[PDB]
RNA sequence: AUAUGGAUUCUUCACGGUAACGUAACUGAAUGUGGAGACGUCGGCGCGAGCCCUGGGAGGAGUUAUCUUUUCUUCUUAACAGCUUAUCACCCCGGAAUUGGUUUAUCCGGAGAUGGGGUCUUAUGGCUGGAAGAGGCCAGCACCUUUGCUGGCUCCGGUGCGCUUGUGACGGCCCGUGAAAAUCCACAGGAAGGAAUAGUUUUCAUGCCAGGUCGUACUGAUAACCGCAGCAGGUCUCCAAGGUGAACAGCCUCUAGUUGAUAGAAUAAUGUAGAUAAGGGAAGUCGGCAAAAUAGAUCCGUAACUUCGGGAUAAGGAUUGGCUCUAAGGGUCGGGUACGAUCAACUUAGAACUGGUACGGACAAGGGGAAUCUGACUGUCUAAUUAAAACAUAGCAUUGCGAUGGUCAGAAAGUGAUGUUGACGCAAU
RNA sequence: UUCAAAUGAGAACUUUGAAGACUGAAGUGGGGAAAGGUUCCACGUCAACAGCAGUUGGACGUGGGUUAGUCGAUCCUAAGA
RNA sequence: AUGGUGAACUAUGCCUGAAUAGGGUGAAGCCAGAGGAAACUCUGGUGGAGGCUCGUAGCGGUUCUGACGUGCAAAUCGAUC
């Protein structure tokens, strides 16, 4: 009745190009992240890690695969990496970022 | 939102052109002509709808097993039961006293 | 509470048509809809429906009448007129 | 219309036979005189009264 | 048109005069709430109606596609 | 057209149920009879479907100086078939005053209520078949091509004086009581035909062949029709999103569709159409013509007169925004034979604070009053100069007539209207 | 109503992209009855026609297009004939 | 004068169809209650009556003696009704 969901997104293809730092990225979702309404609140309730190549990110609070990718793009388009790299989904809670 | 046109030459509003707003395995809404109601048949001594016996427009009744239109009882599928008790009853009884009616002014005759 | 201190059922009728005409029509009104017992089952259930025709809630019996009331007082004395005949007939 | 009669559908037929313009090889014949066709006809300009 | 369960009934259909061809189908799908199982349904198609035989037992289908007449017109899919 | 399977029969034309009735079937001539075809309008109330609203999740898109677990969008399921599903109605048990049951709406019962237990109609709905293979949404590879090729996802719920339509059980109305026939079924009847060495059975299942003829395009209107025309006119109907609001009003929007109507430059007089105007307030004029004023909703307040129903929104008043709070009004469950637990609603009254005293802030929306004349009223007419006091009306009264008739039609008639008629009628004033 | 491109001898008026608006679901949306009869669609295309224009059209030339056991007719009866 | 043709407009009857936002009023019937010695009288509800009323669509056509009056139009257009 508790429930704990992952999620994956292989930021390899635009950090491998150099534009992008999964560094300061995962950054942006550990503290932008709202939790019963507000930033911070992770209260281990849940956790974000890099795989230096894959952000990973599990949950027992309410969040959705929605929530996450609208984070990114704010955080895409906060360092102006929209034209360059997309949010999407490969599989099934399965994302990644697609450059071109 | 979706709107909805009537499948038929007929225009108007009758009640043979009755309509019915549907969901199609495409996503959209679609017309469906409706054809009027059945209405249950009735007893022809009290007047109710005759139960036991099923329903439909009157030439759907021969595309039917014989069960559906009928009842196992003496005048099954044609009065209300309730009638066919009356109608016994009275019969015995009025055949009876017609025994009573008889052999009583058989006496009147001899007794004159 | 009550609502009316004269008109009654005739109360649909507003102003028109002139009081003496709304009385005659009450009268009649009141008549016709009121609701009357059955010679036959006993139970105060017969209702008009048209002119002439008296009806049994239950039992379903149906009696030819008056056009508003059930017994014309005509009527009844003829019921009363042939029962008087038609005894001198066996007696 | 839009739900007619075999023999309205026939005058109609007929009358869509009778309107095409003069075959110009007749213009050539002896003594030919029919200069251009002069019963022609318009869905919007003469009706067929039916 | 028609359902059908007995697995003795789906047999005999299978061998009536008429019924020229049949289509095994194949739906992934999910058991009770846990976990997924694969479905199969058995379609025969008669002059004038298709039975159709749902095995919801992986197993039991296995087994019931060798008992197919080799004389019947099956599509696999 | 028929053939196999099943059902039926040595008790020949089935069984089961106390009964309402059940069912895969379970013979039925003439003849009769019953039902369905098959029927007004309004009102509320109950339920269905589609739409509207809305939570979670999975996708794609939009905005991101800043803010928003955001904004937008996809998430669908036909006819037909199986099982199951109903208000109503009815059956069995039983025997009712301390009368009970009961609708929003006061009906029901010793001609058998309340109670318990069953039976039917299948409108409608549910799950399964159809049927995910379709459709819908995506991502991931390919190449001038036909255009593929490969993967996924297509899930779970909430709400109701909502809107539209369908439908049921009821109630109101009538000097109005609101089609017909083709056609289909049933039952009463029992002429007849039919079994044991094998009959009867095609209203049960399965199986075979066949279904002609004519119409099918498009417009349906500020250009496809009628008005001499691609005419501001006329011309019968179905479908119907969000906000505000009482609303199918007005005003703004989604979807879809338009962006058609000669154009350019100026802005004299006089116009057409839209507006404002100090002080006065009808002095203008035949005449307040035109215009202005009023207006919603809540509360208070309301005269003569009256056929007692009205007159009445009479008249006359006050209030109204934003925001912030308080109180009242409901559902669902387990309680031996007082209360606890959660879920989902806009209404209505109140109290703070707040502003250039504004708030039905656009849109929308009655001027009132006292008399005279005249017609009682609603209703009708001179299409294209008269809408009225004129016609009609109920009401009142008069006349004719009992059918071999009144009244009226026709050249005639073995002709016709009233007449499917009968003085509580038809005809005539 | 506007800017651009493309097309063409020629573009205020055609096509396309962009912008601004409109009808506002009692529609300028989606369909039909009566009536029209090919106007439907494609290609070609401007002499006349569309009260300015024209490369555009309901115009002109030339073709293509209307599929039914189940939708209508057909059958039934209505006032009437 | 004679012999013919019209009810596609319109008048009226019949037959068979279809159509009408939201409001205001609150008539019979029904329930509960109050007073009174009695006869009887009052209050609150519920209910949804009407050739009733406010007003769209509809139908009509009052005024401006408005527009137009070689018209959009051989009767239209606007506001008002
Ligand atoms: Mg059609
Ligand atoms: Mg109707
Ligand atoms: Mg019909
Ligand atoms: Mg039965
Ligand atoms: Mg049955
Ligand atoms: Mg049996
Ligand atoms: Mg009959
Ligand atoms: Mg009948
Ligand atoms: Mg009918
Ligand atoms: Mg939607
Ligand atoms: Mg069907
Ligand atoms: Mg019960
Ligand atoms: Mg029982
Ligand atoms: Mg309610
Ligand atoms: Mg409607
Ligand atoms: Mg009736
Ligand atoms: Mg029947
Ligand atoms: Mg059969
Ligand atoms: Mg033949
Ligand atoms: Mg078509
Ligand atoms: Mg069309
Ligand atoms: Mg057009
Ligand atoms: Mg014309
Ligand atoms: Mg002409
Ligand atoms: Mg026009
Ligand atoms: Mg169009
Ligand atoms: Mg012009
Ligand atoms: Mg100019
Ligand atoms: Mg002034
Ligand atoms: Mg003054
Ligand atoms: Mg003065
Ligand atoms: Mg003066
Ligand atoms: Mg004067
Ligand atoms: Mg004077
Ligand atoms: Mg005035
Ligand atoms: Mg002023
Ligand atoms: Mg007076
Ligand atoms: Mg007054
Ligand atoms: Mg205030
Ligand atoms: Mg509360
Ligand atoms: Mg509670
Ligand atoms: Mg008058
Ligand atoms: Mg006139
Ligand atoms: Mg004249
Ligand atoms: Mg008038
Ligand atoms: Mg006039
Ligand atoms: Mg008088
Ligand atoms: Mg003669
Ligand atoms: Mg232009
Ligand atoms: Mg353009
Ligand atoms: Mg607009
Ligand atoms: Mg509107
Ligand atoms: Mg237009
Ligand atoms: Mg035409
Ligand atoms: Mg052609
Ligand atoms: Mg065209
Ligand atoms: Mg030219
Ligand atoms: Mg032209
Ligand atoms: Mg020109
Ligand atoms: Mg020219
Ligand atoms: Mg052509
Ligand atoms: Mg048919
Ligand atoms: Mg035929
Ligand atoms: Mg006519
Ligand atoms: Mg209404
Ligand atoms: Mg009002
Ligand atoms: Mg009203
Ligand atoms: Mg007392
Ligand atoms: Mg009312
Ligand atoms: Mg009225
Ligand atoms: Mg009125
Ligand atoms: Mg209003
Ligand atoms: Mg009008
Ligand atoms: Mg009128
Ligand atoms: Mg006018
Ligand atoms: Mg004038
Ligand atoms: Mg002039
Ligand atoms: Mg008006
Ligand atoms: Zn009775």
């Amino acid at each position: 009745q508790k429930i704990a969901k992952t999620f994956t997104v292989d930021v390899s293809s635009p950090t491998e190009n150099g534009v992008f730092d999964p560094a300061s990225y995962a950054k942006y979702l550990i503290d932008h992240i709202k939790v019963e309404g507000a930033v911070g609140n992770l209260g281990n309730a849940v956790t974000v890690t890099e795989d230096g190549t894959v952000v990973t990110v599990v949950s027992t609070a309410k969040f959705s695969g929605k929530y996450l990718k609208y984070l990114t793009k704010k955080y895409l388009k906060k360092n102006q990496l929209r034209d360059w790299i997309r949010f999407v989904s490969t599989k099934t809670n399965e994302y990644r970022l697609a450059f071109y | 939102a979706q709107r909805v046109t009537f499948r038929r030459r007929n225009p108007y509003n009758t009640r043979s052109n009755k309509i019915k707003v549907v969901k199609t395995p495409g996503g959209i809404l679609r017309a469906q002509h409706v054809k009027k109601l059945a209405t249950r048949p009735k007893c022809g001594d009290c007047g109710s709808a005759l139960q036991g016996i099923s329903t439909l427009r009157p030439r759907q009744y021969a595309t039917v097993s014989k069960t559906h239109k009928t009842v196992s009882r003496a005048y099954g599928g044609s009065r209300c039961a309730n009638c066919v008790k009356e109608r016994i009853i009275r019969a015995f009884l009025i055949e009876e006293q017609k025994i009573v009616k008889k052999v009583v002014k058989e006496q009147t005759e001899a007794a004159k | 509470a009550k609502r009316t201190k004269k008109v009654g059922i005739t109360g649909k009728y507003g102003v028109r048509y002139g009081s003496s005409l709304r009385r005659q029509v009450k009268k009649l009104e009141i008549q016709q809809h009121a609701r009357y017992d059955c010679s036959f089952c006993g139970k105060k259930t017969v209702k008009r429906g048209a002119a002439g025709i008296w009806t049994c809630s239950c039992c379903k019996k149906t009696v030819a009448g008056g056009a508003y009331t059930v017994s014309t007082a005509a009527a009844a004395t003829v019921r009363s007129t042939i029962r008087r005949l038609r005894e001198m007939v066996e007696a | 219309a839009a739900q007619k009669s075999f023999r309205i559908k026939q005058k109609m037929a007929k009358a869509k036979k009778q309107n095409r313009p003069l075959p110009q090889w007749i213009r050539l014949r002896t003594n030919n005189t029919i200069r251009y066709n002069a019963k022609r006809r318009n869905w919007r300009r003469t009706k067929m009264n039916i | 048109a028609r359902e059908i369960t007995d697995i003795k009934q789906f047999l005999e259909l299978t061998r009536r005069a008429d019924v020229k061809t049949a289509t095994v189908k194949i739906n992934k799908k999910l058991n009770k709430a846990g976990k997924p199982f694969r479905q199969t349904k058995f379609k025969v198609r008669g002059s004038s109606s298709l039975y159709t035989l749902v095995i919801n037992d992986a197993g039991k289908a296995k087994k019931l596609i060798q008992s197919l007449p080799p004389t019947l017109k099956v599509n696999r899919l």
